[PDB]
């Protein structure tokens, strides 16, 4: 009852995934600024114990202490955030973290999980633990104005842009019929994960990567051959729970309190800005 | 009649703008009817209900919500306090109206926070805000947590920066950054107007205030020289939300509707319509 299964996903800087040491523990280390890096064991893809740390892990720890629950963390098996798909036949089904939460394989999603109508139909989101939005990543020297650029709006195989498969951004483009032209360009090129897309830009096999700014601005800061556009859309990350969670109220109260007393400020400085 | 809803709001341009009721005894154009209990003098509880007309960013939201969630309302302006404060164990303002069941919802420039969330529920946020900084273009700072603010005597010349006191900005700063708070009291500004001129006339280097307010004024600056920091540096980020009664049967649909608006682009239209300025 009191022991929560936590699902999360690999997504620097919000979640880092590294191997355990020989003895199955995690190498102790400190942040650039001298804070102890808190680490947790997290099983994941066939499956094996690993080390997780980061913004969202720190947030999980503060939640676990504040509301007094214990936890066990694992990486989402299919590696995806979560979109809704028709089964084939009548039944629709969620994949990614969304499906694992809905199926009971997880009790709580702690991850840079975008809040949106689509998902909020079937689950309870907390108030945002992070406000951010969507922007575009390109190799330095690629000239693009943003989401309205003609090379984006009148697409061709001469300039390829893409997002992450079965993600909130995928939903965002599938959502509006006016973005139809953009989508079945993207659907042809979408990548299995944020990491593979970012890499594909550096390798010039991808011309523009459309994604969360809190991730993309971090990447551009560690990787100076990469740059971003301008937020063309605003959205937030929230904790994901099932409708019946007794935890939902206190999770949100905790997040609000953490915004107001500078705890989030601490996390944002440690992970998101450096 | 479970579908006609008492709804409370508060004048605060440009989220809520109050106007008189013109020629025909009816609210026209893009405005909606809203009543105000107008006091007889300043030393009395006596008053009179007066028919007013309301419009603005939050009123358009209310309009969009009413059509989508399918409800009707009698809109009224709160007269006992403003947004809401616990005073002698008692919530006043819009919050109180909701808490003591005079309103089903509060709509306006109402900040989502922990304390209020204890006694009311909030919708999802529909306007981002928090504590931000405004400077004259040129001046270099990051947000609140910049050392130039925290330890201003480490730099020469020391920054001069202030806020409008007695509100949630000062109270937040005093609870998180005691010395910075102590320091900036000598630079306090009586109003937002006086602060902007203080900035423009070099008597102030930085104005620390509500994010949503600062973006709006920056968008309207004569000369486009007053600029706010990047949104990534806003401190204690939060948003305006609609307050509902604890365990309200309406929250789910209001939430889903607001998220639909954002997803569909309608919200950006609205911010362009009401909040986006020329700068
Ligand atoms: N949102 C708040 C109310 C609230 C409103 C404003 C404001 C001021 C000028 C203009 Cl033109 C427009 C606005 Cl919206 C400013 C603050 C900032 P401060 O308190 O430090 O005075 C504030 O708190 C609440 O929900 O309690």
């Amino acid at each position: 009852s009191t022991r929560l299964k936590i699902v999360t996903i690999h997504q620097e800087p919000f979640v880092y995934v590294k191997p355990t040491m020989s003895d199955g523990t995690c190498k102790e280390e400190f942040t650039v600024n001298g804070d102890p890096v808190k680490k947790v064991i997290c099983t994941g893809p066939h499956t094996v114990p690993q080390c997780c740390y980061g913004f969202c892990i720190d947030l999980l720890i503060k939640l676990a202490r504040t509301m007094n629950f214990t936890y066990e963390v694992h990486l989402v098996a299919d590696g995806k955030f979560g979109t809704q798909e028709r089964v084939n036949s009548n039944k629709k089904e969620w994949n990614g973290m969304m499906g694992e939460l809905l199926s009971g394989q997880a009790d709580m999603i702690v991850a840079p999980l975008t809040i949106n109508n689509e998902r909020a139909q079937y689950i309870e989101f907390s108030k945002p633990f992070k406000y951010q939005g969507l922007t575009i990543l390109v190799k330095k020297g690629t000239r693009i104005t943003g989401i309205n650029d003609p090379r984006l709006r009148n697409p061709s195989d001469k300039f390829i842009y893409a997002t992450v498969k079965q993600s909130s951004v995928d939903i965002y483009f599938r959502r509006q019929v006016e973005l139809s032209t953009m989508y079945r360009h993207m659907e042809k090129h979408n990548y299995e994960s944020a990491a593979e897309a970012i890499q594909a830009v550096r390798d010039n096999k991808l011309h523009a990567f459309i994604w969360d700014s809190a991730v993309l601005e971090f990447e551009a800061s560690q990787k100076c051959d990469l740059v971003t556009t301008e937020l063309f859309f605003r959205s937030g990350f929230g904790i994901g729970m099932r409708k019946d969670s007794p935890w939902k109220q206190n999770v949100s109260l905790s997040i609000l309190k953490s915004h107001e007393n500078g705890f989030m400020e601490d996390l944002d400085k440690t992970w998101v800005r450096y | 009649d479970d579908n006609h809803l008492s709804i409370v709001t508060l004048e605060e341009a440009p989220f809520v703008i109050v106007e008189d009721i013109p020629l025909t005894e009816t609210c026209v154009r893009n405005t909606v009817p809203c009543r105000k209990f107008v006091k007889i003098n300043n030393s009395t509880n006596e008053g009179m209900n007066v028919k007013k007309c309301c419009k603005g960013f939050c009123i358009d939201i209310l309009k969009k919500l009413s059509r989508t969630v399918k409800f009707t309302y009698d809109l009224y302006l709160v007269t006992n306090g403003k947004h809401g404060k616990k005073v002698n164990n008692v919530w006043n303002g819009m919050i109180g109206e909701v808490v003591y069941q005079r309103a089903v919802m509060a709509v306006g420039s109402l900040t989502i926070n922990e304390e209020r969330s204890e006694v009311v529920d909030f919708s999802v946020p529909f306007v981002e805000t928090g504590i931000s900084v405004m400077v004259s273009r040129g001046t270099q700072v990051t947000g609140l947590s910049d050392k130039k603010f925290q330890r201003p005597h480490d730099y020469s010349p020391p920054f001069r920066f202030g806020t409008v006191p007695n509100g949630s900005t000062e109270r937040n700063i005093r609870n998180n950054y005691p010395y910075m708070h102590q320091y900036m009291t000598r630079f306090n500004q009586r109003g937002v107007e006086d602060a902007l001129v203080s900035l423009k006339t070099g008597k102030l280097d930085a104005f620390i205030y509500d994010a949503a307010v600062l973006n709006y004024k920056a968008g309207r600056d004569e000369g486009c020289k007053l600029v706010t920091i990047g949104s990534g540096y806003i401190f204690a980020t939060t948003g305006y939300g609609i307050a509902l009664q604890k365990g309200s049967p309406w929250k789910r649909q209001i939430d889903l509707a607001l998220l639909q608006f954002v997803g569909d682009g309608e919200m950006e239209e609205l911010e362009t319509l009401w909040l986006t300025g020329i700068c």
